[PDB]
């Protein structure tokens, strides 16, 4: 299958040897590669694949280490450890997650049955909570894991081809990346779910109206946020068109954006954004530092303290003259 | 009467502008750098990676002292005073 | 005769930009034009004089009814009308009084006024409606008391006239722009079901339907002649841009048809379901285009939205809050062209910056590959004048004549300069020498050897510089094209002789104020150029300072034909002149002392700094081609420099970066038209002198800080004394010279301003007192 | 969610606990972000912006509002009281 | 260090107030 590289998405095809098992053979092979010339001027990529098992742990590992050859010159390496089981049911704990499992299976099926009879018979708009639209993001980003773990869970039989033959080479590659999509599934899931908390911690007046501040000031917040995130991708772009081919930092717009906010925290180190230009460099860095910290960053405060100041006095007021 | 009293109170900030301008420019630091780099850094003996600031042993000041401070003692060039 | 495009290149951004381009004007262009429509949805539904505007006298020549008038004029006509009193329309009723009509018409014979044939047919005598002059004297007083038929329009100038020289002429300015549905988003009568927001979905529609046919034809139809680099160039054949953009356009015009015939509800879905398909074909369609052909279908649309516009439209039709709310739809309506006219030069702008954004990925590649089989380490960590002969023999020669990718395209060179004026050796220092003690620069030839002019002019000549490109600038001075030239050889073993005989045969012991050695690199893959540069300087004898650049570029050639870069130079020169023409015409309205404020500031840059981009890039292109056809002529006997194609390209791309900034700044401080969102922009300038006051303190008082770490810092060495104690509130580690090395301190003390602007930014919280009590003060009146 | 997602690469969200320690010298601005960079392409990086637009923008803001308005208030009252005796 | 900025800016809006007052009548 592919596998989006660095440089770009390489197919699964090529031309592939399998190595052997004790040492002598596969140096014989690596030198009989070498001899005759197997690396040229036109390779592209190369993949090197294979498998441990760790018997005392249970608990599969996956090496692939990739070298990228670009066309303008060079050698890229990146590398992929990946940890799985594939054997689970071993041990009590094994079986006590399975019966979590299932129960976190009922659970989800029961929100979403409550999820559809609270939206068919009454409040058809729906959509003006903002605990409504976490729900429906929770319900399907957990829908969207348990189908992943069922497609992904049945869908062994590479252990058992292997396991009748072991003088071959493992296919282990699908199930790894299932994996590491089903683990960044589940991270969205539960930080969304601890974010829900806050529906229920509501107990007294000084919860109250920090809440009903926030929620009063998103809006004045969200407004003065869109000319803030305008500036910054301006910098952003701007950065990215000037220095973009020599300091390694500002190659793509993501990393520049990235760079920019770890200017924020105190990350940089002048030396690269100087050398790369005389001028325009220091003028980049000076302003942007100017700007967002001495401008940007303190308007923020100003909303948030005017929301809070009025949201206060007017709860004061209401209650002392009531 | 206050622009009066500015332009000496300028004329001092200037004058004492140029004596400080006259003390940080005495290029002395670089003489101070260079010669603890000779006395400090130097090791010992080339057979030995120690030099006085990283010294752990008193057999290591033995070394210190006929050796590393007899060589920049006794030689850019510098004059013994006693 | 269709093709499934393959996945061909990577990904084309000209379509893409265009498409986002229009779908974002026209969300803009349809809440301004919702903000105008529910304005004049519910309301809204010097011409009048003093003269008697009413005829009293009738007997039984009236009705309980209304009145109409219509006139045209120099771009300007009226309309109907309905008003009433107290009377209730009373029998010739003598009302002579007129509202405010929008019937801003001129002293010509166009105007025709009838009644409401309430009952039977009036054969009252009226003599006219008239106005002499009020405020301009628009009309004339000349009533003729015509009546005609039963609510028939009664002539008139300043009853069975049905005839088609006055009957279907009416509508040459009745349903002219009511239906020329370009030039008609701002000119919707009353009384009519358009919304003014069906038009701006007609017309974003006809624009994406225009781009995607377009895109189709080019990138799909390939099965007569491949239509692509046989004849069809991308230069103007006058007889193939055009005539692919008149037929998309004919074949397109009935699905537009469709729907203005259903407006004239649910097809607002079906435009929008229509314009994503098509601005998704066109996109997907987009991968397979070549440069030349993008420009080629960027000038086919134009030209169909432009035969659209003025071929086929045009033969269309032949088948107290009064004196505000005219200001406020005329700042509308200024509002709408302003944001047309920006977008077009946002567009423009976008086209002309990243119209190539593939070559930019590769580029940084392509230079660091460069660096690093060059061993630019080595290289910058030499100090004396006799390793580089060394590293030339050992890392240079394997390289140019180690035959590998990046091919070479032309030999070497080493340029020496003289400078006439040996230098004399200096006593250790402190250093950090500015090398000042250079005079002037030896002209002369000389033999083998050094100077000896036996019989003629010197074998080493001094190869007076070239007129274009030089100036490489560096610490000792800033430098030129001349130098007496070496050319190391052509192949590898007779460079190795040239070398040792440069060696042996004083040539870099004794002047030698530079190296100068320079290369350049094709790379054919991703079609890009390299100019490589390696200097050595020597300040004074046995002491060198070394520098390298890799600039990688492209080389645009004027010659070409019809690029995109001279297309965008052209069209960012037109809008450089728009703005200039403007600014000079407003400017003299005014006449002096308009320097004041910064509205006129802000105009006179936008202007430079355009005609600067424009300028730059017809230079990097006449350069490229001129050291194009110089290298042509002859490869092995001239070196053919290109280090002035490759800084022209860098200051291009800066200037265009710049004017893309400006004009993202623009438009992110032209979101205070939202009533609740203008007030943050103004706070920002309501509270300006207290920044600037804070600043100014903050900056001395970070001097005077500044003086006592110096003074403190230059005593001694560590004795772990209160100096340092004193001094270990700053700078990590009780001194860390000031944060930036010393090196880098005499070198742009404005990035170190910065840096610790950055280190100590606790202080600049400081603003934030300002900005919150304005922000208490602006927000608590508009309520 | 950053113990979830970089919690077997990058050795400084390697614990719960540890995770925490990162969080907070996060904000103190020396944490490398090359490792978090190559453990996760996506979600890593958006984790770490959305983390410091968050710390950075709305929440130190929030306490410094919450201090001025209670200072305000205290320092009108009392004044309200010692003023009128 | 968010408690001198509190400080800070009561004694800036003190003294705007105080300035603001005493401007009107004179
Ligand atoms: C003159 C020394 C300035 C160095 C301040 C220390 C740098 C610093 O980071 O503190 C800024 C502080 C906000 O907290 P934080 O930025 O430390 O996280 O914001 C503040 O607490 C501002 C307090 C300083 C105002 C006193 C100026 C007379």
């Amino acid at each position: 299958s592919s596998h989006w590289g660095i440089i770009a998405t390489y197919s699964g095809a090529g031309y592939y040897l399998d190595l052997s098992r004790t040492r002598e053979e596969t140096a014989a092979q690596v030198a009989s590669l070498k001899k005759n010339v197997w690396l040229d001027r036109g390779t592209r990529a190369t993949f090197i694949d294979f498998s441990v098992y760790n018997a005392n742990i249970n608990l599969f590992c996956v090496v692939r280490l990739l070298v990228e050859f670009p066309a303008t010159g060079g050698v890229i390496p990146s590398w992929q450890f990946q940890p799985l089981k594939l054997i689970r049911y071993v041990t009590t704990f094994d079986f006590f997650l399975a019966a979590c499992e299932i129960i976190f299976c009922f659970f989800i099926f029961y929100y979403v049955v409550e999820e559809i009879l609270e939206i068919r018979i009454h409040k058809l708009h729906y959509f003006r909570s903002f605990w409504n639209c976490l729900d429906v993001v929770i319900v399907v980003l957990s829908v969207v894991a348990i189908g992943i773990n069922i497609y992904r869970t049945s869908n062994v039989e590479v252990l058992l081809q292997f396991l009748e033959d072991q003088n071959t080479f493992p296919n282990f590659e699908h199930l790894a990346y299932w994996q590491i999509q089903f683990n960044n599934i589940a991270a969205v899931t539960v930080f969304f779910v601890w974010i829900k908390l806050f529906k229920f911690i509501n107990f007294n007046r000084t919860m109250s109206q920090l809440s009903t501040t926030m929620s009063r000031c998103a809006k004045d917040l969200f407004g003065f946020a869109i000319m803030f995130f305008i500036i910054f991708l301006a910098y952003a772009q701007l950065a990215y068109l000037v220095f973009g081919t020599q300091v390694d930092d500002f190659s793509t717009f993501q990393e520049c954006i990235f760079t920019q906010f770890r200017i924020i925290l105190g990350d940089i180190n002048f030396a690269e954004i100087e050398e790369a230009n005389r001028v325009l460099g220091p003028i980049y860095f000076t302003t942007f530092v100017f700007f967002m910290f001495f401008i940007l960053l303190n308007m923020f405060l100003a909303i948030i303290n005017d929301t809070y100041s009025e949201v206060k006095s007017d709860l004061a007021q209401q209650k002392a003259e009531m | 009467s206050v622009l009066r009293e500015l332009v000496t109170y300028l004329l001092f900030l200037i004058v004492l502008c140029i004596l400080t301008y006259g003390m940080m420019s005495s290029n002395v630091y670089y003489y101070t750098r260079m010669m603890s780099q000779l006395f400090l850094d130097t090791p010992v003996s080339k057979t030995e990676k120690t030099n006085f600031k990283t010294l752990s042993s008193m057999e290591d000041f033995w070394k210190f002292t006929e050796g590393s401070l007899l060589d920049g003692l006794y030689w850019y060039e510098n004059l013994l005073l006693g | 005769r269709f093709v499934f495009p393959e996945p061909t290149a990577d990904v084309n951004y000209i379509v893409m930009l265009t498409c986002a381009v229009c779908l974002v004007t026209y969300m803009v262009m349809a809440a301004i034009l919702h903000k105008l429509d529910q304005l004049d949805a519910s309301r809204g539904r010097r011409f009048k004089y003093e003269i008697l505007v009413k005829t009293g006298w009738g007997r039984g020549s009236g009705t309980t009814a209304h009145v109409g008038i219509m006139l045209y004029g120099v771009d300007s006509r009226s309309g109907h009308r309905h008003l009433d009193g107290d009377r209730a329309f009373h029998r010739n009723s003598l009302d002579i009084f007129r509202i405010a009509t929008p019937h801003s018409l001129g002293s010509v014979w166009k105007i025709r006024v009838w009644h409401d044939n309430k009952g039977l047919s009036p054969a009252w005598f009226l003599q006219h409606v008239i106005v002499r002059d009020l405020q301009t004297a628009r009309s004339a007083f000349f009533l003729v008391n015509d009546w005609l038929s039963v609510e028939t329009e009664a002539n008139g100038g300043l009853a069975a006239l049905l005839r088609f020289r006055r009957l279907l002429v009416a509508e040459l300015q009745r349903g002219f722009f009511d239906k020329h549905i370009w030039l008609s988003i701002w000119d919707r009568p009353p009384r009519s079901r358009f919304t003014r927001i069906q038009r701006a979905t007609c017309c974003v529609l006809l624009i994406c339907l225009f781009l995607g046919a377009n895109a189709v034809w080019y990138g799909a139809v390939g099965d007569s002649a491949y239509s692509t680099g046989h004849v069809s160039r991308l230069s103007p054949l006058s007889v193939d841009t055009v005539a692919v953009g008149l037929v998309s356009s004919v074949v397109v015009y009935p699905v537009y048809l469709a729907i203005l015939f259903l407006f004239r509800s649910l097809a607002h879905g079906l435009s929008l379901l229509l314009v994503a398909v098509a601005v998704a074909v066109s996109g997907w369609v987009g991968a397979s285009f070549p440069p030349g052909v993008s420009v080629a279908w960027l000038l086919s649309s134009s030209a169909s939205f432009l035969a659209s516009f003025l071929g086929w439209e045009p033969l269309k039709v032949l088948l107290f809050l009064a004196k505000e709310e005219a200001r406020k739809v005329k700042r509308l309506h200024g509002m709408l062209r302003s944001l047309l006219v920006y977008m077009l030069f946002l567009l423009v702008t976008l086209l002309a910056s990243y119209g190539d954004a593939s070559c930019h990925g590769h580029a940084y590649r392509l230079q660091s590959a460069i660096k690093q089989e060059l061993h630019s380490r080595a290289f910058l960590a030499i100090t004396r004048s006799e390793e580089l002969w060394p590293w030339m023999a050992h890392v240079l020669l394997p390289y140019v004549h180690g035959n590998q990718s990046s091919p070479e395209l032309g030999p070497p060179r080493l340029r020496q300069v003289r400078l006439q004026e040996a230098l004399y050796p200096d006593p250790p220092g402190p250093r950090v020498h500015t090398c000042s003690a250079a005079g002037g620069f030896s002209t002369s030839d000389y033999d083998v050897g050094w100077e000896s002019p036996h019989n003629g002019s010197g074998t080493w000549a001094y190869s007076a510089p070239d007129l274009l490109g030089a100036w490489s600038w560096g610490s000792c001075a800033v430098y030129d094209s001349g130098g007496y030239v070496q050319e190391l050889g052509l192949s590898l073993e007779e460079s190795r002789d040239r070398l040792r005989f440069l060696q042996l045969h004083n040539w870099l012991d004794n002047r030698s104020r530079a190296v100068f050695l320079e290369l350049t690199r094709y790379s054919p893959a991703v079609g890009l150029h390299a100019a490589v540069t390696l200097r050595l300087e020597f300040p004074a004898a046995g002491r060198a300072l070394a520098a390298l650049s890799v600039r990688p570029f492209a080389l645009r050639r004027l010659s070409a034909g019809l690029s995109l870069p001279l297309l965008t130079s052209v069209c960012l020169l037109l809008f450089a002149v728009h703005f200039a023409v403007a600014e000079a015409r407003t400017w003299h309205r005014e006449g002096r002392w308009r320097v004041l404020r910064l509205g006129a500031w802000a105009r006179w840059l936008l202007v430079a700094l355009t005609a600067a981009t424009a300028l730059v890039r017809l230079a990097q292109l006449g350069a490229a081609d001129r050291q194009w056809t110089r290298f042509v002529r002859g490869r092995p006997r001239r070196f053919t420099s290109f280090d002035q194609v490759a800084q022209l390209s860098s200051a291009a791309r800066g200037l265009a970066a710049s004017l893309l900034f400006l004009l993202l700044v623009k438009a992110a401080q032209q979101l205070r038209f939202v009533r609740q969102w203008s007030v943050f922009g103004k706070t920002l300038c309501r509270a300006l002198p207290e920044l600037l006051g804070v600043t100014l303190g903050l900056v001395v008082l970070g001097v005077a800080y500044a003086q006592l770490a110096i003074l403190l810092v230059s005593s001694c060495v560590d004795s772990l004394w209160s100096v340092a104690q004193a001094l270990l509130v700053l700078c990590p580690g009780t001194g860390l010279s000031t944060l930036c090395p010393a090196e880098s301190w005499h070198l742009s003390p404005l990035l170190c301003v910065g840096l610790w602007a950055l280190r100590l930014w606790g202080a600049l919280r400081l603003g934030a007192v300002i900005l919150r009590w304005r922000y208490h003060a602006l927000r608590g009146e508009l309520y």
